[PDB]
């Protein structure tokens, strides 16, 4: 039950003058008889009605208006199309000559944001037809409404003239000119007053719902992009400049001075070329100033905001005044101090950025995929329980900081809302949880000493900074430098940086390794560009430096990052994992990172932008006794491989080359060979072909044997190109040999749907092999879903209540009455009668299925919470419930985690492998 | 959906070590009797063979070859130096060519899911050339039984072991010599051998009577049309095969307008006066065309990885564009808006064989991904409210268009001419009524599906063949 509207009805009680008055009891409202009323209204068909109530009590009350100077409700016969309509104006207000001053129209708050484009449709003709019939001069068109700031209900107008902007071409360089945004008394001229900074009167709008921020999306979408559709550039980036100029001056104002994003109308016209433009040029110079680490005077001498020729301001201008009552950096607070402008800012990331080949963003479905099958949730809360911190998490590929987004969200509605009863309640984990997650307007501040990045685009690391604003980390990590740079390279001059670090590590060769981060996950791009500037410096860092396969060096860089217990995640195309040519780095991988598991992703999850197949290869890195368990093993495996080729060779040699059977050349094969030993000789045959061998071979000769298998003596003898990571010895005869001793089980998995369709022309689900969604809620309110029902039930009872009242008092006239003409009155109280009983019918259908709601609700909710009974979510019959039939809105899309059954790959994944 | 659970120990199953779904999902722990390459073919390596320039070679790429194992060779001679012929003889001499023996299976080596598996052997004495990218194997054992083999049974194991990469997937000689081979289903099938190869040749038998059976599009088109119009092809075949016409002098100015005298337009005045005798509302198609454009195709190579173009072979006599691209463009251009293949257009072939040249089709299914039509192309725009888009597709496929373009067409050889635009502007068609066009339209349709539903028998057939290799393996 809202409390404004007890507020409104007590401000209207109080008023001295009932010209206006609104009865909630009956649902009646009365306006003065002296003003003309073409149609008799006794109904409150909404908001709007209050709204309007309201505005006459404010109009004629405290501007000292005469009330019989507004005219309300004056019908027009107007030609529309091919047909005629009957519209009427709501407010018109007239001075003593006559000629209309003001037409105000009033629009309901439920559809005042989406309704927009019928002020072309139903305003502009009938000011067209008034000035063609009635030659008036109309001097400015004012639409009001109201806005509400700091919980409080003021005016907000638009003034447009139509002498200044004759021609629809010329409209368009206007961009939001209007005269001022509230009005002035005493028939002064409109001044438009700047929002002080900590001013109670004027300030930012917090508490702003969702259905203003999609309207707004959509209507800066359809002005910005004009139906473009997407062809990047301008129309993308210059809209992150506008937000990081916002962000900067929001940020740089002090309490008591006004904003500098906002647009000064003191001489009644702005000059949108000049005024606009130095200041946003200044905001934005002052914002790569400070929040994107200076980047040197050299940079912001060459710096420029927008393209002259391909950006008109109009659109700038546009943006101001929808951007301005907003606040970007601190505001929010919708729906109890959740995120509204981040998801904002993916509308618009989704829509105006055309992505290519070479520039891809990773689909949401995969990134959390990822995220959950690391177990980074209760990775987390152990790491909260046990060593009082948070996981460290770097992507050193962000991009638009896709992976970190979903971390952060993942992190903060794990750890403190869904699996809260996991922690622990000791007072210095209370503390450190109180200092983490626990204000609400901040509870994404974790992110500013955790959470990491790396991307090489100027462009897309401003755009993954501006996001992470939005979202409310404060950004300062995404370094917008290359991800393959030393990592003294890395500096920020800020709260304590973990990317800076480096020591040499004696079994990674020597080299820088950094080993500070807890989790990696990233996807590497394929065929990265080495700058050809650094790339002599850069490539004598890593093993593999000058192996002509670039990407290949980010899996070292994940060596260098994690630290002994690490998790991997990465997204690896499929080349890594069967080319021949890579058998390097699969050498690499086995050697240092324990593959927990390999997930074969479809062909379509990254069309139609590119049909290159990829893999998931989520892995652990080794500790210090693993690796040298694997290098004793090599070792000890690369002897025999040794000898075992000479022995091997010699007998080759002798048997068909020839050579005297003397003693120098080799001491055993003589010894057996004067002493007569085939068996041995065999046996170490068999022994250097462990492989390509069967065992009918056992009855061929030494001979014969031989000169049958031939030439993979002569593959398995050549030993590896590399020479410098492996040594001296056959790599696969080697490694076959070391993972026999070391065998474990490895987690492999397919996907044939990833839950989507995407292509150029639309968008079509399919089932989704991944994970499967919640549906029903761990947590359903049943006391708010009763009161909902409750309250529209109360809401047709009280219209019940009227209409059988008045049918009742116009049956005791009827009774009254002779009945001359009362029977057509009596006819049609017993048709409205009729259609009481009709409503009451389908209200008593409405009845029916609220209490089938009810029983289902104690059918799988018992006190207030969903029993254990259907927390692995199998039941067919919930998931159908919730899919329609009312229930479709509550309802939880989050990613269902069973830890019963195992349907989709995301389940095994989490139960099957055993992490550490 | 499918959890393997692998070890560590079977990474090591391959020399390049390889760990995939694919090809861990063959390798498993279970353990039996196999033989491998040695025992059951060999691998023939691939040798240039001197050719003669002037005598004409039969020549397929990939594509070519169907998915059935039927080979259709397209016969080129060196010394042609056909435009289009120009990037087929620079891949030849550089030893792009190959010549099989007899009695080998030769398998494709590009895309081996698509079950391109070829088998030659010494009953065609025609011996036909063949591009690289094909792996001849001679086989010890009788060589149809292993034919039928790796085209049902162990065709899983060689889509196991190619290998795809950033790409398509491909198949290499070391990889084929990997594959392990079952004991048990080798033995079966040489067990069984006489019966099995029996019953594979009584299904093939009865699968050449029906294909045998079956009638070609072209006499489709041509025999309803002909039906249509009333027109005698015995009497055109007369009327074209004459090399000597007899022309007035007053015959030359008859919708003439530039005065043109020469043998070929006045054969062709002269067929067309035969044809569009008891026709009648003949029309200009300059009147009724909106616009044509050329397409245009830059430098390509089968496959690259890159916006996919079309072929000359995928133009058909039905009058459907078959989409079905085999090469691709790697680098891009600075304009694509209009060379992409939408739905419901008209394409002109411009340069082919004097027979399948001005060629017409349409686009009906769902073009999707944008495909590069080539420069051998037109896209016509037409007036839909007069002519129907597929009605001229069908006209200029039928004889009433083959006649007229095989005397327009002006080439320097009977393997490539080009057409223009100037003689479609000039061209005479009959225009009925849209009912006509419609009902002409229909008529094709429905005799081009019951030629469907023979093919569709024919797969029938070689479903069959396939479950009696299969359970004459099995047990
Ligand atoms: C593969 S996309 C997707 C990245 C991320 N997963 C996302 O969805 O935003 C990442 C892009 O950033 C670029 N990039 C990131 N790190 C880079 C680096 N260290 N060097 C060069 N390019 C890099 C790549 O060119 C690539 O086009």
């Amino acid at each position: 039950m809202k409390n404004w509207q007890r507020i409104v009805e007590a401000k209207l009680e109080q008023q001295k003058h009932k010209v206006a008055e609104i009865s909630l009891e009956n649902g009646t409202v009365n306006y003065s008889k002296k003003i003309k009323h073409n149609r008799n209204l006794k109904a409150l068909t909404g908001d709007e009605e209050i709204v309007r109530a309201f505005l006459i009590d404010r109009l004629v009350n405290e501007l000292d208006y005469k009330p019989e100077y507004l005219e309300t409700e004056k019908e027009y016969t107007i030609k529309g199309g091919h047909s005629k309509i009957n519209p009427r104006v709501d407010v018109l207000v007239k001075d003593d000559k006559g000629n209309p001053f003001f037409f105000i129209e009033v629009k309901a708050p439920n559809k005042f944001e989406e309704d927009k484009d019928e002020i072309e449709g139903q305003l502009f003709a009938l000011a067209q037809a008034e000035e063609r019939d009635f030659k008036t001069k109309v001097k400015y068109l004012v639409y009001y409404t109201v806005e509400l700031i700091d919980d409080e209900i003021v005016d907000r107008a638009i003034i447009i003239d139509f002498e200044k902007y004759p021609t629809y071409t010329d409209w368009s360089n206007g961009g939001f000119i209007s005269t001022g945004t509230e009005l002035t008394a005493g028939y002064g001229e409109p001044k438009k007053q700047p929002l002080i900074k900590g001013h109670e009167k004027y300030d930012l709008r917090v508490r702003i719902d969702r259905e203003e921020i999609e309207g707004l999306g959509r209507n800066l979408h359809n002005v910005l992009w004009g139906g473009g559709g997407t062809n990047d550039s301008e129309i993308f980036y210059s809209l992150v400049n506008i937000i990081l100029a916002k962000i900067q001056d929001e940020y740089e104002k002090e309490d008591g001075q006004e904003y500098d994003f906002q647009v000064y109308q003191y001489g009644d016209n702005v000059e949108s070329p000049q005024k606009l433009f130095d200041r946003i040029n200044a905001l934005y110079k002052r914002a790569l100033r400070e929040q994107l680490n200076v980047t040197d005077e050299q940079k912001i001498a060459e710096d420029n905001v927008i393209n002259r020729n391909k950006f008109p301001l109009n659109k700038l201008v546009y943006t101001v005044q929808a951007l301005e009552s907003l606040s970007f950096l601190e505001g929010r607070n919708s729906l109890d101090g959740k995120d509204i402008l981040g998801d904002f800012f993916e509308s618009i990331i989704r829509d105006g950025f055309k992505q290519t080949k070479g520039q891809f963003f990773t689909p949401t479905p995969i990134v959390k995929f990822i995220l959950y099958a690391l177990q980074l949730d209760k990775l987390a809360i152990d790491r909260l329980n046990n060593d009082r911190e948070l996981p460290l998490i770097i992507d050193p590929s962000a991009g638009s900081g896709t992976f970190l987004i979903e971390a952060m969200k993942l992190i903060t509605k794990e750890v403190k809302y869904k699996q809260n009863h996991k922690v622990k309640s000791s007072r210095q984990i209370t503390k450190r949880f109180e200092e983490l997650f626990m204000p609400d307007h901040n509870e994404n501040k974790w992110a500013r000493e955790y959470l990491y990045g790396c991307e090489i685009n100027f462009d897309l690391g401003t755009a993954s900074k501006v996001n992470m604003i939005l979202h409310g980390d404060g950004s300062a990590n995404i370094f917008v430098q290359d991800g393959l740079l030393p990592f003294r390279f890395y500096v920020k001059e800020t709260s304590p940086n973990y990317l800076e670090t480096a020591s040499p590590d004696a079994l990674y060769g020597d080299k820088e390794v950094n080993g500070k981060f807890d989790v990696v996950v990233s996807n590497p791009p394929f065929s990265v560009d080495l700058d050809t500037q650094t790339q002599r410096e850069v490539r004598n860092a890593f093993l593999f430096g000058d192996k002509k396969n670039s990407e290949n060096l980010f899996i070292e860089r994940y060596y260098q990052l994690l630290k002994e217990g690490g998790r991997l995640g990465v997204v690896l195309p499929e080349s890594v994992f069967d080319t021949t040519e890579n058998k390097y780095i699969r050498l690499f991988i086995f050697k240092y990172f324990k593959v927990k598991a390999v997930v074969s992703l479809p062909q379509v999850t990254f069309e139609p932008f590119t049909s290159t197949k990829t893999s998931l290869l989520f892995a652990q890195k080794k500790t210090k006794e693993e690796v040298e368990q694997w290098n004793e093993l090599w070792d000890k495996y690369g002897k025999e491989w040794s000898l075992l080729k000479t022995r091997i060779n010699d007998y080759f040699s002798y048997f068909v080359k020839g050579r005297p059977l003397n003693k120098k050349w080799a001491p055993d094969v003589v010894k057996d060979i004067q002493e007569g030993n085939e068996d041995n000789i065999r046996k170490n045959i068999f022994r250097f072909l462990k492989d390509h061998i069967k065992e009918e071979d056992k009855n061929l000769e030494i001979k014969d044997l031989l000169i049958k298998y031939a030439e993979e003596i002569s593959s398995i003898s050549k030993h590896e190109k590399e020479t410098d990571v492996f040594g001296f010895y056959n790599a696969w005869w080697v490694f076959g040999e070391v993972a026999k001793e070391l065998d474990y089980p490895i987690f492999m998995a397919e996907a044939e749907n990833v839950g989507y369709k995407r292509t150029k022309k639309g968008e079509k689900p399919m089932p989704n092999d991944l994970y499967d969604l919640e549906y029903a809620p761990s947590t359903l309110d049943c006391e708010k879903v009763l009161s909902s029902f409750d309250i529209e039930i109360n809401a047709l009872e009280a219209s019940k209540t009227k209409l059988s009242v008045e049918k009742g008092l116009l049956e005791e006239k009827l009774k009254d009455k002779e009945d001359k003409e009362n029977e057509k009155i009596q006819k049609r109280l017993n048709k409205i009668s009729e259609l009481l009983e009709t409503i009451e019918n389908q209200l008593d259908s409405i009845r029916s299925k609220k209490l089938e709601v009810e029983g289902i609700l104690e059918k799988y909710y018992e006190n207030n919470k969903l029993k254990e009974e259907y927390s692995e979510r199998d039941d067919e019959e919930l998931i159908n419930h919730f899919k329609h039939g009312v229930l479709y809105q509550y309802r939880s899309e989050d990613i269902l985690l069973r830890n019963k059954t195992v349907h989709k790959i995301l389940d095994e994944i989490r139960q099957g492998v055993i992490w550490d | 959906g499918l959890i393997q659970r692998r070890n560590f120990s079977t990474f090591a199953s391959e020399p390049s070590v390889r760990f995939d779904f694919n090809y861990m999902k063959s390798v498993t722990p279970t353990t039996e009797e196999y033989y491998t390459y040695k025992s059951l073919f060999e691998v023939v390596p691939s040798t240039v063979p001197t050719l003669d320039e002037s005598e004409p070679f039969k020549y397929a790429e990939i594509g070519h070859v169907s998915k059935n194992g039927e080979v259709f060779p397209v016969t080129l001679s060196f010394e042609d130096r056909d435009e289009l012929n120009e990037d087929l003889f620079k891949k030849i001499e550089k030893g792009d060519i190959f010549l099989p023996e007899r009695g080998n299976i030769l398998i494709s080596a590009i895309r081996p899911y698509l079950n391109k598996i070829v088998l030659i052997k010494e009953d065609d004495k025609t011996d036909i050339y063949f591009t690289k990218a094909f792996i001849q194997i001679k086989p010890l054992i009788n060589s149809r039984i292993l034919y039928y083999a790796l085209r049902t049974i162990f065709s899983e194991k060689i889509n196991a072991v190619s290998r795809q990469g950033k790409g398509y997937p491909t198949l290499k000689e070391d990889d084929l010599k990997t594959i392990q081979f079952s004991k048990k289903v080798i033995d079966n099938l040489l067990a069984k051998e006489e019966e099995l190869i029996s019953n594979i040749d009584a299904l093939e038998k009865d699968i050449k009577e029906l294909k045998s059976i079956q009638r070609s599009k072209k006499e489709i088109v041509d025999e309803v049309f002909s039906s249509h119009f009333n027109i005698n092809m015995v009497e055109l075949m007369a009327l074209d095969s004459q090399r000597r016409v007899d022309v007035g002098l007053s015959s030359i100015s008859s919708l003439n307008s530039t005065i043109r005298y020469s043998y070929r337009w006045n054969k062709m005045k002269l067929i067309q006066k035969y044809l569009y005798r008891d026709i009648d509302c003949i029309e200009p198609l300059g009147k009724y065309i909106l616009s044509s454009n050329n397409g245009w195709s830059p430098e390509s190579v089968v496959g690259g990885e890159g916006i996919p173009i079309l072929g000359q072979e995928h133009l058909e006599f039905d009058g459907v564009l078959n989409v079905s691209p085999t090469k691709a463009t790697t680098k891009t251009k600075n304009n694509m808006e209009n060379f992409f293949i939408q739905e419901g257009d008209l394409f002109i072939s411009r340069g082919n064989t004097v027979d399948l040249v001005g060629l017409a089709c349409v686009v009906e299914t769902e073009v999707t991904e944008d495909i590069i039509y080539p420069d051998l192309y037109i896209r016509l725009k037409i007036d839909e409210k007069v002519i129907h888009k597929k009605y001229l597709a069908l006209l200029f496929n039928s004889f009433f268009g083959r006649l007229y373009f095989k005397y327009v067409s002006k080439g320097k050889n009977q393997t490539m001419v080009k057409i223009s635009s100037n003689e479609l502007l000039n061209y005479y068609l009959p225009i009925p009524p849209m009912e006509e066009q419609l009902e002409i339209v229909g008529k094709i349709e429905e005799q081009i599906g019951a030629q469907n539903e023979i093919e569709k028998q024919i797969e029938e057939k070689r479903n069959q063949i396939r479950v009696i290799i299969e359970e004459t393996a099995r047990s």
